[PDB]
């Protein structure tokens, strides 16, 4: 059936975010801003109420790669 | 540092 209709659905996307954040920030500690800003995007995008994450990120992030994360929201 | 992505994850 349609995506979030199996029990499964919600496991894959609980990992996907994990993932994605793991990755991101890996990628920020190496330097490659872009990239791990592409990883955090696809986690925010996936999160149903962003807030304090969103929060936290503009928080801890540079200023110039906040405002990548933002051009790629 | 990769475990920084703790942080986020409590943010939920």
């Amino acid at each position: 059936g349609p995506l979030g209709s199996d029990l499964k659905d919600a496991e894959a996307v609980q990992k996907f975010f994990l993932e994605e954040i793991q990755l991101g920030e890996e990628l920020l500690a190496q330097g490659d801003y872009e990239k791990g800003v592409d990883h955090l995007t696809n986690a925010i995008a996936v999160c149903g109420q962003p807030q304090q994450l969103l929060q936290v990120l503009q928080q801890t992030l540079p200023p110039p790669v906040f405002q990548m994360l933002l051009t790629k929201l | 540092g990769p475990r920084l992505s703790r942080l986020l994850s409590s943010a939920g």
